[PDB]
């Protein structure tokens, strides 16, 4: 149970709260009740981007690349519905929240890649 | 005096001023490699060692 003061400065308020290895248990959907989430949490951990190629017929792939904008990527605080659909399958509806960081990373060779990394909708 | 094609005879008979006139020929050497490399760099291009390698550029 930590506070701002304990956090502050460490990066860990750039991170997403964490389970244990013991939680791998089952959540019941009751079908009749309705369901929210209160909080998702999504902390990006690799940043990969397609290369260009100059053949324009050879296979892309996805490079490693560094980021130089510090630990300001991580998406929080968002919250939505959760419905029970007819086949029983959950759809989430993003309502709000902090859903998006303008993230700049590097490529090998110094080529900068800003993006808005977000799940807008 | 000495002809223009000749001003560095004064260093036959002085090891010392020869050493220093080695060690500043090997500076400019030295320099050059340095400078050179750099210029390559800030003109190389690495994007396609298969149909843009090095040799091309
Ligand atoms: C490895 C290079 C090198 C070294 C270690 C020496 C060493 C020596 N020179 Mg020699 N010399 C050199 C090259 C060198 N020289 C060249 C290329 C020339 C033709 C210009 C001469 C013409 C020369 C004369 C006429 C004399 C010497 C003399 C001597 C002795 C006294 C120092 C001196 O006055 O030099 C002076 C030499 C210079 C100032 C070289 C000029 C530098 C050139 C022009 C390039 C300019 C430098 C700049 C950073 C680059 C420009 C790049 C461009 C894109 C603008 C000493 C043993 C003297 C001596 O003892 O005679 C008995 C003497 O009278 N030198
Ligand atoms: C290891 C290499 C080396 C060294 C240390 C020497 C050293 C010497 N040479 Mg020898 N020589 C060499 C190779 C060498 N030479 C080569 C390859 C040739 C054929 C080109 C000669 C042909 C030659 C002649 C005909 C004479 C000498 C003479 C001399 C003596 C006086 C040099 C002087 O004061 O020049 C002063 C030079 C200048 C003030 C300016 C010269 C500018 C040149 C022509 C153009 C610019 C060169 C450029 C900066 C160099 C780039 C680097 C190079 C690797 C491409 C000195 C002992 C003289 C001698 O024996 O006196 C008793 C003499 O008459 N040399
Ligand atoms: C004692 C052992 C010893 C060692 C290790 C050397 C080594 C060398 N001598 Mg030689 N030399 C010696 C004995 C020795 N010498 C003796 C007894 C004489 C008669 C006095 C000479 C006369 C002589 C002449 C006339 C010349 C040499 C030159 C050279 C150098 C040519 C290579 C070079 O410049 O690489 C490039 C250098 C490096 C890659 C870095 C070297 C790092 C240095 C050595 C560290 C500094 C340590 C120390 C405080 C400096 C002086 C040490 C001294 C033993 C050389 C090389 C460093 C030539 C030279 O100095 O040209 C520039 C040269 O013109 N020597
Ligand atoms: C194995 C490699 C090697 C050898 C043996 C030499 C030998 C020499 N260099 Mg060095 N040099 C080298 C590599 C080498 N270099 C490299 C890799 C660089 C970096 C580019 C240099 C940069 C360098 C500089 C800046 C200078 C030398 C000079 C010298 C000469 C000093 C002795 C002298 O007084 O000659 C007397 C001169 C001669 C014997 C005439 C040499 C003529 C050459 C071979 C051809 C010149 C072509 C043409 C006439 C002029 C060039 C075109 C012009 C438009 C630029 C000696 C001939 C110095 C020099 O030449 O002093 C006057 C000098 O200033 N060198
Ligand atoms: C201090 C140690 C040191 C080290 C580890 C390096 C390393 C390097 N140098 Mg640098 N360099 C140095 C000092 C050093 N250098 C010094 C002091 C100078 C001024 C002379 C230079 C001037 C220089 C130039 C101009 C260049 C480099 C380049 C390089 C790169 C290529 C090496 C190569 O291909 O050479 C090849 C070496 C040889 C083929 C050696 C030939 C030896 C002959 C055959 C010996 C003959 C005499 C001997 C007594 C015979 C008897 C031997 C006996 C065992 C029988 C490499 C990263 C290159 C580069 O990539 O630049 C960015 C390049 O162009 N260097
Ligand atoms: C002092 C000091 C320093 C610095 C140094 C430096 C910075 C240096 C530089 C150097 C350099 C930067 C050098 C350069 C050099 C160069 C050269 C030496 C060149 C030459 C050339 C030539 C010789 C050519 C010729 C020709 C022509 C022109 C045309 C064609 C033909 C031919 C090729 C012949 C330091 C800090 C480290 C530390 C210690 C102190
Ligand atoms: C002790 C002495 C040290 C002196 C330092 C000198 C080092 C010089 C060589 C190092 C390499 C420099 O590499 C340098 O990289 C970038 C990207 O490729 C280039 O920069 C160029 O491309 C970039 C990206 O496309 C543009 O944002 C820039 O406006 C353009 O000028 C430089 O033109 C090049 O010179
Ligand atoms: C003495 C060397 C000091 C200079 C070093 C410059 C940085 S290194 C430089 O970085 C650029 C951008 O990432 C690249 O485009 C280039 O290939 C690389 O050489």
């Amino acid at each position: 149970t930590l506070t701002y003061d304990d956090i502050v400065g460490t990066g860990l308020a750039n991170k997403c709260p964490t389970l244990d290895d013991t939680a791998r248990g089952a959540y019941p959907i009751d079908s009749s009740q309705t369901y929210r989430i209160a909080r998702l949490c999504l902390q990006p951990t690799t940043f990969l981007v397609k290369e260009e190629p100059k053949n324009k017929r050879q296979e892309a792939e996805f490079v490693p690349t560094k980021l130089v904008t510090r630990e300001t990527t991580s998406l929080d605080q968002i919250q939505g519905e959760l419905k029970v659909n007819s086949d029983g399958s959950l759809t989430f509806v993003e309502e709000d929240g902090i859903d998006f960081q303008p993230v700049t990373v590097q490529m090998a060779g110094g080529e900068r890649i800003p993006l808005l990394f977000t799940v807008k909708n | 005096g000495l002809p223009w094609y000749r001003v560095h005879t004064v260093l036959i008979n002085d090891p010392g001023r020869l050493i220093a006139a080695h060690l500043m020929h090997t500076a400019l050497v030295a320099g050059w490699a340095g400078s050179m490399a750099l210029y390559e760099l800030a003109t190389f291009d690495p994007s396609d060692p298969v149909l843009n390698p090095m040799w091309r550029q």
